[PDB]
RNA sequence: AAGCUAAGUUGAUAAUAAAUAAAUAUUGAAUACAUAUUAAAUAUGAAGUUGUUUUAAUAAGAUAAUUAAUCUGAUAAUUUU
RNA sequence: AGAGUAGAUAUUGUAAGCUAUGUUUGCCACCUUCGACUCAACAUUUCCUCUUGGUUGUAAAAGCUAAGAAGGGUU
RNA sequence: AAUAUUUAAAAUCAAAUAUAUAUAUAUUUGUUAAUAGAUAAUAUACGGAUCUUAAUAAUAAGAAUUAUUUA
RNA sequence: AGGUAAAUAAUCUAAAGGGAAACAGCCCAGAUUAAGAUAUAAAGUUCCUAAUAAAUAAUAAGUGAAAUAAAUAUUAAAAU
């Protein structure tokens, strides 16, 4: 009411290109995580690098953390997501049950991928 | 001329129009009928 | 003959066309304007005579307004000065008086040195009266009506009371010493300063003044006055630019 | 090194021509191309704390393109500081009291630099509404151009000066 | 596109051309335009008219069984076939005009309620009731004749003109439901309201 | 008596014109019909707008003279218009 | 929904619904003179004056209701 | 071409992922706009300019709005 | 309610610098001193003002363009 915090109810071009590359960032962090303890995993039983990385048969993580991150329905890759839950987060205070993730706080830090499925 | 938000047609005769950026009803038979969206 | 130049070949094919009439041009004003179809005449405000008619006995005030030497010096015309006026002097001057340029403007004008000079706007080309012509009372007719332009008498530095009509304050009742002054002058905070056009005190009169529609009473020649219904801004001795009326005929 | 030599070339008032009647571009996109030639950043000799401009004469006003309702809609302000005293003109009628280039003027005004080089970059550009103008000679050209150029049309710009 | 669709029958004593100028006017809408270039002249023996057409349109000539037909080149377009209808309406009614005229007939109802012709027949003045002298001067191309004081006829060839001039007469004196009185342009009539004196 | 003044005297309320608001119309489709148009064309319409009239300030422009015992101003003296 | 001799919509619109103002009475605690006289400037949510639509409920006159309108006026 | 709920990716349909090499299971994504309602008091306030494009037609413009995206 | 009472972050308090027009608290980033070649964060690239070229649809209302105003009404879009 008194205060002027002037941000604005939709995003930009610009941010919106920024997020995307943001969202690609996390993906391929992941994906290299997954392939360093795959090639980890090679070495480990005898193979080296050419061939840990030509290997046809990649190991899967076995760790929750990893293994939830890459299945697609927890963690969906940018690629994968839609174009509202890419700028749009669930709010259940606001009309339409949506908010720009642009107005969550450190939103170019903290990541949110997923909202109910019928919101 | 009833200017109201909300423009109907009520006399069978009534017919819309267009004009000046706003919406009209006329009737040819009953002249109560006529209305602006305003 | 043959000099160096060049030519842009933007410039050379334009395609020419006319700038279309702008309303903040001369031509275009005068037209619009509303101004007599006849000069009129310079005269010298002499003072007031009662005016007895002779037949239903009605007395009006009258102003004497002394003809002596009026002359049209030159004209203005549209195509070099953007409207049509007849310049109008009034009057016989002393060379001591005078000044060299305007000495050698009467002499090409073949006039001699005047007490005044001002010039009447015409409507259009018709209305110019020859340079050098002697224009006399009877150039207006008896029973006309005028305009009369002229400077008013000067005031001095006066009051908002009497330049304005403010009531001022009262003379009783606990009035402190400010009895005739004007009050408040704007308001709070909100504008935080006086607004433009604010009624104050300050010098009043010395100003033109153009009163419509005088009648014209009484004409005559072998006097050299002019006869105006009513007053006329100005002391004695004061200038006064006559023309017939704009809004009655 | 590259600074030592003969400048006076470098800073050079030229004069350009811009005809509405050939141009595209809309009234903004114009006056920003103008403003840009006005305060003389197509120069590589340009430094903020000079005045590098060049003139523009820009003639045939009255093709000028707008688009949209702006001429009938687009409103301008002034205000003296008497409150009450809001004057608010239409588009259509500035054109009728003061002429099309006035518009591309306030344009070009409003897209120039605010600093005490504003107003003498403004006057240094002259719009004509029709194609008659003073400064036909005043245009940058070349002899490599003339052959283009009809004789009789050479002899008009030169002879039948305002 | 079915009312511009329709042909047009021409008797041999009226003659359509169509030709092109050298100004076109360029009229501009929000995301369309029109380009305006070509006219139409239609001659017959009750004199001649003109219409501007735009340049995406054109008319088909046979001079067997005496019929033309007007068609644009894209009827996606409604912007442009809208236009096509508006013309072909336009040509026809022209049409009309030169082989037989268009007539309107004004009735002046009420007591007292009459017009005349005065200026040589260009001025008609009116008598709805009015302290002020009331009426109008005809223009070119309408002609104006008086059978009865009660009744006035305009005709010509425009009938755009002839019936806006009629409605530009009427406007001094509509009719008036309680009692009939005003000037009626044509056949057109009015209901009446009931008396009912409180 | 002069002057000032209103209780007194005189004049004015600034047109004609041009675009419009609400609103009233002609022809006319896309949409056989209908529709004044948030299509193309063609008209009416306000003490409001533009203007006009009146007064400030500006001087683009115009006439004239240009080193003068009567070229232009000022200081100075007698004063009010 | 109901009055309006008839008919919810000429006028009228009673519980409830959606918003607008920040002139009222309150609420918070960032920040510790009411009236009169004089002169008023501004807004339009127009009281009068101009243009206009509706009104078995506008025959005329006087009205009611509404659209444009802040030029002038408003003990 | 006419009677014509609803404003949808749940269900269906179409493209893609992970297992599957003669085919299936699971997962991810894709379902409307414009205007009106609109709203005060020193001064119009996207920060301002200004921003919608058009053959003939020149070196050479055609969102600077919204929604998905690329380099 | 820029209200009040406590519960997780974060910042101001005690934080300069870039963006949010201006801005204690929001987005990014933590000034030992310089230099100014390279990669940049948030935000932006018609001019004021450093920096851009395109694709596919929609808008015609200057709607909108860095603070989305509601019920409702009108006109338009396809599924059987
Ligand atoms: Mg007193
Ligand atoms: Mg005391
Ligand atoms: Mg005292
Ligand atoms: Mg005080
Ligand atoms: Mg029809
Ligand atoms: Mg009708
Ligand atoms: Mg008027
Ligand atoms: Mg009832
Ligand atoms: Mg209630
Ligand atoms: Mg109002
Ligand atoms: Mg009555
Ligand atoms: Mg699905
Ligand atoms: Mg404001
Ligand atoms: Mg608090
Ligand atoms: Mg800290
Ligand atoms: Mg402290
Ligand atoms: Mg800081
Ligand atoms: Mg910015
Ligand atoms: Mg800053
Ligand atoms: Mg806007």
């Amino acid at each position: 009411g008194g205060l002027l915090w002037k941000i604005p109810w939709r995003m930009s071009t610009h941010q919106k290109t920024r997020q995307r590359e943001r969202l690609r960032n996390v993906d391929q962090v992941i994906k290299q995580l997954t392939l360093g303890l795959h090639v980890q995993r090679c070495q480990d039983k005898g193979l080296t690098y050419q061939e840990a990385m030509e290997s046809k048969k990649k190991y899967k993580p076995r760790s929750k953390s990893l293994r939830l991150l890459n299945k697609p329905s927890v963690f969906p890759k940018e690629n994968q997501m839609s174009s509202k839950d890419k700028y749009w987060t669930f709010d259940k205070k606001a009309v339409g049950y949506r908010k720009g993730i642009h107005k969550v706080p450190k939103w170019t830090k903290i990541s949110i991928r997923k909202a109910p499925k019928f919101f | 001329f009833k200017v109201r938000t909300s423009v109907k047609k009520f006399c069978s005769d009534c017919y819309l129009v267009r004009r000046k950026g706003r919406v009209y009803i006329y009737c040819k038979s009953n002249k109560k009928h006529k209305q602006r969206q305003g | 003959s043959t000099r160096p130049f060049l030519v842009a070949p933007s410039i050379a094919n334009s395609i020419t066309t006319e700038a279309p009439a702008i309303n903040h041009s001369p031509e275009l004003a005068n037209a619009r304007k509303w101004l007599p179809k006849r000069c009129g005449l310079i005269t010298r405000k002499k003072g007031m005579m009662p005016y007895f008619d002779k037949s239903t006995g009605e007395r009006s005030a009258a102003t004497i307004l002394e003809v002596n030497n009026v002359e049209v010096i030159m004209h203005r015309t549209s195509e070099v000065n953007g409207y049509f006026a007849c310049q109008v002097g009034y009057g016989s001057r002393h060379l001591s008086k005078v000044s060299r340029q305007m000495l050698g403007h009467f002499a090409s004008k073949v006039v001699n040195p005047k007490e005044h000079v001002a010039e009447f706007r015409v409507k259009d080309e018709k209305g110019l009266i020859p340079p050098g012509t002697l224009l006399k009372p009877s150039f207006f007719k008896e029973g006309q009506y005028v305009d009369v332009r002229s400077v008013s008498k000067g005031k001095g530095f006066t009051g908002v009371m009497k330049r304005y009509g403010f009531k001022g304050l009262r003379a009783s009742h606990g009035t402190s010493i400010m009895h005739r002054h004007g009050g408040s002058y704007g308001q709070n905070q909100d504008p935080g300063r006086v607004l433009p056009g604010r009624k104050m005190p300050g010098h009043m009169g010395n100003e033109h003044v153009t009163i419509q529609n005088v009648k014209v009473l009484k004409v005559d020649d072998e006097n050299n006055v002019i006869w105006v219904k009513g007053s006329v801004a100005g002391p004695k001795n004061s200038f006064v630019k006559i023309q017939d009326a704009i809004k009655k005929t | 090194s590259q600074k030592i030599g003969h400048s006076g070339l470098a800073f050079a008032r030229l004069w350009h021509h811009v005809d509405v009647a050939r141009d595209k571009r809309t009234l903004g996109r114009l006056a920003s191309a103008i403003a840009i030639t006005l305060i003389g950043r197509h120069k590589p000799v340009y430094h903020p704390s000079q005045d590098c401009g060049d003139y523009v004469v820009v003639t045939n006003c009255q093709k000028i393109r707008v688009t949209g309702k702006k001429f009938e809609q687009k409103t301008y302000w002034s205000h003296s500081g008497r409150p009450g005293q809001l004057k608010l003109q239409t588009m259509n009628k500035v054109v009728a009291d003061k002429g099309f280039g006035e518009i591309l003027k306030k344009a070009v005004s409003g897209m120039l630099p605010k600093n005490k080089l504003r107003k003498q970059r403004l006057d240094r550009l002259k719009v004509f509404d029709g194609s008659e103008n003073p400064y036909k000679q005043n245009i940058t050209a070349f002899a490599h151009e003339q052959s283009s150029i009809p004789e009789p049309l050479k002899e008009s710009i030169f002879n039948q000066l305002k | 596109s079915q009312v511009g669709s329709l042909p047009l029958y021409i008797s041999p004593e009226v003659q359509v051309s169509i030709n092109a100028l050298s100004m076109p006017r360029i009229i501009r809408k929000g995301r369309t335009s029109m380009n305006i270039s070509q006219n139409i002249t239609v001659k017959g023996p009750k004199g001649e008219l003109s219409v501007e057409v735009p340049d995406f349109l054109h008319l088909d000539k046979d001079e067997k069984h005496g019929k033309i037909n007007v068609t644009v080149q894209n009827s996606e377009d409604k912007h442009q076939r809208s236009m096509w209808g508006t013309v072909r309406s336009l040509i026809n009614n022209h049409i009309i005009g030169v082989t037989e005229g268009h007539l309107a007939v004004l009735r002046f109802v009420g007591t007292g309620y009459r017009a005349q012709l005065e200026n040589d027949g260009k001025f008609v003045n009116v008598k709805v009731g009015a302290s002020i002298k009331q009426g109008l001067d005809v223009p070119e191309g309408i002609v104006v004749k008086t059978p009865a004081p009660t009744s006035l006829i305009i005709e010509g060839c425009n009938k755009q003109q002839v019936l806006l001039f009629a409605a530009k007469l009427r406007k001094f004196h509509p009719p008036e439901p309680y009692k009939g009185k005003g000037i009626y342009v044509n056949d057109e009539t009015i209901k009446l309201k009931d008396k009912k004196i409180k």
